[PDB]
């Protein structure tokens, strides 16, 4: 709806903290591969980005150490939520890594957004899609700063 | 007495559990161990001029830090499935490459981090012989 | 199957469920997260009671509503000739939605959680299974939910 | 409507409070407010023969310190009103008009202010929250500025 | 349906339930209860292990067994390869006594009841029963349960 | 009897779900499990065609890691219940009769398994008590194994 | 990164305000403090041998001390009024005079000190940008 | 009895703890002294042995000496009993200097036991001697690994 | 300031009982001390190869450790009996007697056991003109 | 009989029950309210310190003198050379008041009381009673208290 609110930090903090597995990497590729089969089926084209890292081969080690990856920074952003100012300059990076691949549209995001909200109600529990959004769209919203569309 | 076993790494991943604490304290936990860094090396901030490596308490340099910890959290968990550990590592490397860190650098690096783990898990249990050559492990594949 | 003891027990349980006060706030909070977590696609379906926003008057009022029949129905329980007339009730007003009676099943799955969830393992899950049948069926008379 | 989350503004509350509580000192309030404007003017030059009637010529001469001054009460009023969402209306609605009325001042003026209480307040704030911040603050700066 | 993420989510949710160490034992007489109470029939089958005496340590063993298989089992939902072999293990246990596999939907019941009862409104039904049915399904290979 | 002191029992419990509680990882499980057998078989090879109907043939085999799994889940119900002297009994008379039933296991075979679980546990466990565990590992290790 | 602006002045004061607490916890701000110095430069010990320079845990020291954070704390409490504050620094620099306090001894005495207020006050929240120049200020100016 | 229990190990160490004195040496020779002294008494050649550190001179600093060091030593272990891991080592040390010495006996420790139990009571307040034993014999176990017997 | 006089003996006496405390914390106080002495002389750590001196967080080392304070709480127990003391002081010598142990040695292990003694007691209180002569005369009996 | 050991322990003992501070005054309170009431005819001795009045400066400084003594003596057991002396001296402060010794046993009963009163069942009856002979004896040089 409107803006990631403290309360709604506090919120997404803990809807991830929970599914979050701290010392091994199952779960993480689990759930990073449900996402991005998700994305790759309601976007076609968008398989096509992920060639460096065999984005074909969703098991290959190559893409798993990638979901790794992935997974590891939107933790990072979630967890720097409570420290805006810090959460700036992490996501302005992001957003460097990504203004450096050809093929990431703003409206990428808006997909695998989408993706996301598909996936987590699955497997974490009591999850809140609104207060979740609104906190994931503001990590986005720094990420994509310079992406066309 | 090393030789990063799998009962080892399966003790470093609980290890490193708690002291990258739940997701807050680790603020504090990438201040320790980098301050400890300088102290050490105060020479090494040189190479953080694009991270504020000056003044590690800023939101560029708490960001940088982050970054870090959070590398060395995937190597960590990833170190029970050693296919996709090396393939990590390796990406690790390439992100280090130009740089000119010096083994002397890692050795330093490790030694601070052990020393965050052990501040905040404790003297009494903290597994020295596993995080020493477990943390090589991950050093020696960033390393090249 | 649903007993007329497992109805007096169905009320029984509901009644410790559903609260005194703010509890059934709680609880009508509590039940729908599960609804729409269960079946994401049904929230659009209540986009008249603005589901964008699970906290607008607009839908809580809604979910009052909802529990207010539920209660009702429930309660009923022990009297066929007001159940079924409440219950028929109920379908002239969801009839003319043209609701998937899949759905019905989902909310039965929500329910069960969010009252067995509340109330302890003390829950019966058969007899709740069995009885809310009873209200589905009369509500959207399909195969017995 | 002028509010920001319950907790989004205890967190402000605090920071303000930090800097700017009824028990700091005459010499501190001046500053942070010395600063805001001079600030405020190096960004906009065009906006100085706007404070002509306080002596804007001599920033630190009594009648501009005593406008700053207001000015500081005021975002205080607000900032700390900030929990009864009803009341910081009229807060608002009041001074609006106090500006409406001053011919010159656009609803970007209020703009360039924020910027530069935004690029500032961490300079004397302790654990600064641009977030919490930017929530709270532009809930306020949109309905103070309600006209030009 | 049991999906990789509901399986990871199954696992989550029994952990919190199944408990640390006095709890175990706790929720183990919680399932049985139910088990027995949804169907009082199902007791004379486990006269093997004092089911007579609920309390006894014959039948607190028993349980604790069950407990294991369960634990054991649903640990290994993420991991195809041990998860057939041990489901194998059990159905060579079980096989011998000719149980009739309806036995096993009281239990998935009971259990629910047991684990939502436990763990709270954030249970997920559908997950549950799905999984459940794996493990059913591979000790006693039946419809899907 | 398969007691040890209340405290020592305690001590125990905690050491043991440090490492193994129902929320732990299928892989954790697994590999105190692998490692486990690891060590008992390069003590005693001798051992290893004893295992033969679970596909020791391939330590990784599901057959295997399955029946691995087993033993953990025992072990587990026996530390657990080690606070109930009266229902370990049961447990362990069970135990007992399904080895006692598996021919070539030998009273000492266990005597082997123990040294290898207290030569690795402080490898995996915390503050690891060698004393507390000796004392409630042999209390139950000789009632597991109450034949040859 | 520097420049004591009237700002980082403002924040000096406060977190001096913290770190130099209410009246009693100053014996062990200042042990740290100098504790810190002497750690650092052994040698500068030889400086203090009127005031037991060899052992801090003295009364005669402890005194000393005093009279160190005391001046730092007029300093600080000068900062917003450049006049007043130079008169006061100068009268610092005179009691310095005589005494052979380099570049570098000043260059530590700062660093331990702001290592003293952020031990009080934690790294969460430590200004280094604005401790860090404002305090050379005051060295500078007893610098002569 | 049985063994030493952790809740007997507690015990140990406070029936221990009290009568020990952290600031000077005055009962810790008394209660060493009271103890060699019953030793000697109930096993003749044994006097024999300490030699080196005048065994007959009992007064004597370098028998004093001895003691002090004795009485530290068994300090060291009942302190330990709470960290077995870290026992083992220190009474496998013990051992070690006891093995070097020809004439001690397992069956001497045997004795020197029995005596321990005569004195503790005399001048340790609540005395449990049981609780004492178990624990004394799990001491002596380590350091009497190879001794003959 | 120095001259370990019969009332600095009883005043470490005490000292030494409250660092040295119950019978608990002696691990941590043992890891402090050495923690310390090989911060300062990570080359020391060479003399105790046999102890696992690479790893003080290891049940042998700790065990020296105990060792180590055990005979420097004899020491100081006994250091009102100078015959008797001198007598122990002796044996100590003798026991190290073949190793190397150089007097800047002693120096850092003296430093660091204050440095855990402080760390205990605190400095408001802790008399350094006391342990630092006392402590000298343990450390120049078992010099030999 | 009063071993080194029994030494060792009646000081132990008798520093934990004399306490440190306003327990000492208690202590004394203690002891001479059972002095008194064991030996009711004795008070008469002690009006040179106003026992008239047991809450009088006069006599509680009495209490502390008394006290004063027994802890000097006793802390010198470990002592020979000293606690002769001492023990001597108090000799001389006693020996012209002509007390009958027999009061001196009535002292050890109370005093036995009053410290195994305060120090709990681990009090050692033969050991305080030896050692305070020792004390008593060197005080009034007779059967052997
Ligand atoms: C909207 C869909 C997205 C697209 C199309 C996109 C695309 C990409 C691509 C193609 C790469 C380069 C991979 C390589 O060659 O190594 C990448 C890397 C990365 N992305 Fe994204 N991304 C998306 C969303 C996200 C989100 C939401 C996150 C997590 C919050 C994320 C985190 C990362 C990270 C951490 C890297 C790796 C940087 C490195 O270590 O070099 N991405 N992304
Ligand atoms: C052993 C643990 C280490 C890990 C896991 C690690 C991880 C990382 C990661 C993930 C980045 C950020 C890459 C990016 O997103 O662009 C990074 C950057 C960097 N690392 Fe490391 N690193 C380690 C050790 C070191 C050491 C030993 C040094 C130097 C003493 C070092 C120097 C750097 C530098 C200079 C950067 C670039 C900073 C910048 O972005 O300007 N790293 N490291
Ligand atoms: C046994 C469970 C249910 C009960 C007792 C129940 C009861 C009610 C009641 C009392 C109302 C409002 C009556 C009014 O208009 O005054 C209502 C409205 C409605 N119900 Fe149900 N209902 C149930 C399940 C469902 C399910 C499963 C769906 C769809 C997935 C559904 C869809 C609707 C819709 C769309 C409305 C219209 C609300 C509006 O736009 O005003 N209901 N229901
Ligand atoms: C959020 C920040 C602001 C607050 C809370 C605020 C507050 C006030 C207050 C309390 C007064 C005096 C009321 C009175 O007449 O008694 C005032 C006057 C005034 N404000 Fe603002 N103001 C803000 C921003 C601005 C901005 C951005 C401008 C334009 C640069 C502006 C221009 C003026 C002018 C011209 C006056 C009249 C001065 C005079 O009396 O001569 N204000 N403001
Ligand atoms: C998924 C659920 C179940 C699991 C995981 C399970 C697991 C086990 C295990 C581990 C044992 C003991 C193995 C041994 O002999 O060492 C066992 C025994 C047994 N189970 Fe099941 N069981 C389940 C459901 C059932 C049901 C529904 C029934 C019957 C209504 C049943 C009847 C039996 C009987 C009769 C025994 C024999 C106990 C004896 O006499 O020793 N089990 N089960
Ligand atoms: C304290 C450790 C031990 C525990 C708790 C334990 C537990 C178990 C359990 C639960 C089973 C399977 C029960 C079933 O058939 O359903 C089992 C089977 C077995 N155990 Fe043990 N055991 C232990 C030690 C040993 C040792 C030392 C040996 C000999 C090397 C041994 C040999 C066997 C064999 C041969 C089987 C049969 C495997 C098969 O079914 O093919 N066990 N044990
Ligand atoms: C930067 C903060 C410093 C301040 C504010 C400061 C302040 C003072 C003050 C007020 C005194 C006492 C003067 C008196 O009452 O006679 C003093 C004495 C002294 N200062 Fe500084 N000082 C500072 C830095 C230094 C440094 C860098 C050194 C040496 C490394 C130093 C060395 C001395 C010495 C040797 C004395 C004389 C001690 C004595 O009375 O015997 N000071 N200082
Ligand atoms: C069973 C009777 C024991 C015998 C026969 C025995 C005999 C000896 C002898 C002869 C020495 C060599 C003295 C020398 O020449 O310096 C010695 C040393 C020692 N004993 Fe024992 N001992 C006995 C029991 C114990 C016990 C129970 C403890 C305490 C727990 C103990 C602690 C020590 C220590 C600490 C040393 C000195 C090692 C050193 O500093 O070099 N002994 N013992
Ligand atoms: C000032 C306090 C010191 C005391 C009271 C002390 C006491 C002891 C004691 C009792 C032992 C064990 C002897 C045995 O039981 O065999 C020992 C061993 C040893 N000490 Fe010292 N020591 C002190 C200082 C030092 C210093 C300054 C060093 C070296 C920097 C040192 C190096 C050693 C070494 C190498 C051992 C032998 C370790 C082994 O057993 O392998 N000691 N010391
Ligand atoms: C072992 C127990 C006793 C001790 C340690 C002891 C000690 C003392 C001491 C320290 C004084 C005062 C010394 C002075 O004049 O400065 C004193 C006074 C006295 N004691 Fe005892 N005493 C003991 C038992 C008794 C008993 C049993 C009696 C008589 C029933 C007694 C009768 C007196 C009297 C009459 C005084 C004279 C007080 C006066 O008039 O000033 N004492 N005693
Ligand atoms: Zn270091
Ligand atoms: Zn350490
Ligand atoms: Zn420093
Ligand atoms: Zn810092
Ligand atoms: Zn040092
Ligand atoms: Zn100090």
């Amino acid at each position: 709806a409107a803006s990631c609110t403290t309360e709604d930090r506090r919120e997404m903090q803990l809807m991830w903290g929970n599914v979050w597995s701290a010392q091994f990497t199952g779960r993480r590729i689990a759930i990073a591969q449900a996402v991005f089969k998700d994305l790759f089926a309601n976007v076609p084209d968008a398989v096509g980005l992920f060639g460096a890292v065999k984005g074909d081969e969703v098991n290959s080690n190559e893409f798993k150490a990638h979901c790794i990856r992935v997974v590891n920074g939107l933790d990072s952003s979630i967890g720097l939520l409570s420290d805006p100012a810090t959460l700036n300059e992490q996501l302005s990076h992001l957003a460097t890594q990504h203004k450096a691949r050809s093929g990431v549209t703003k409206g990428g995001f808006s997909a695998i957004a989408q993706s996301f909200l598909r996936v987590m109600p699955q497997v974490a529990s009591c999850f809140n899609p609104d207060a979740w959004s609104r906190c994931f769209n503001r990590i986005t919203t720094g990420m994509t700063e310079p992406l066309p569309a | 007495d090393y030789v990063c076993g799998p009962l080892q790494r399966l003790k470093v991943k609980r290890q490193w559990a708690e002291a990258y604490g739940s997701g807050n304290s680790r603020e504090e936990f990438g201040h320790f161990i980098w301050s400890h860094v300088f102290q050490h090396s105060p020479a090494a901030r040189d190479m953080f001029k694009r991270v504020r490596g000056d003044n590690i308490h800023t939101p560029a340099f708490r960001a940088h830090a982050t970054r870090v910890l959070g590398g060395l959290d995937m190597c960590i968990a990833l170190l029970d499935d050693e296919p996709v550990l090396n393939t990590q590592l390796a990406h690790l490397a390439k992100q280090h490459e130009t740089r000119g860190v010096e083994a002397a650098h890692y050795d330093t690096v490790n030694h601070a981090v052990m020393m965050g783990v052990e501040n905040v898990i404790g003297s009494e249990v903290f597994d020295q012989d596993a995080w020493k050559p477990c943390l090589n492990v991950i050093t020696n594949g960033i390393q090249g | 199957a649903c007993a007329m003891l497992e109805r007096a027990k169905v009320k029984d349980e509901w009644a410790k469920a559903y609260g005194i006060g703010a509890a059934r706030s709680k609880f009508g909070d509590a039940l729908w997260r599960n609804v729409f977590n269960y079946a994401p696609n049904a929230r659009d379906i209540f986009e008249s009671v603005n589901s964008k926003d699970m906290a607008s008057p607009e839908f809580k009022a809604h979910i009052a509503r909802v529990l207010g029949g539920l209660d009702r129905v429930i309660s009923m329980l022990d009297n066929q000739a007001t159940l079924d007339a409440d219950l028929a009730h109920l379908k002239s007003q969801h009839d003319p939605r043209t609701i998937d009676p899949v759905n019905f099943v989902v909310f039965r799955k929500a329910l069960i959680a969010t009252v067995a969830g509340t109330f302890g393992v003390c829950f019966d899950v058969p007899a709740w299974q069995g009885c809310y049948n009873i209200i589905a069926k009369g509500i959207t008379g399909s195969d017995a939910a | 409507a002028a509010n920001c989350a319950d907790a989004a503004a205890a967190i402000v509350q605090a920071q303000w409070e930090d800097v700017w509580s009824a028990a700091a000192a005459a010499a501190s309030r001046v500053s942070a407010g010395e600063e805001v404007f001079a600030a405020l003017f190096k960004m906009v030059p065009a906006a100085k023969n706007l404070f002509t009637r306080v002596n804007v010529a001599d920033i630190n001469s009594p009648e501009f310190q005593g406008h700053v001054v207001r000015v500081m009460g005021g975002l205080d009023i607000l900032i700390n009103a900030l929990d009864d969402i009803p009341t910081l209306e009229s807060m608002l609605d009041h001074l609006a008009g106090q500006h409406a009325v001053r011919d010159g001042v656009t609803g970007a003026g209020f703009q360039l202010m924020a910027t530069v209480l935004m690029e500032s307040l961490p300079q004397v704030v302790e654990g600064f929250n641009p977030d919490a911040w930017a929530s709270c603050l532009a809930g306020i700066a949109a309905a103070i500025s309600s006209a030009l």
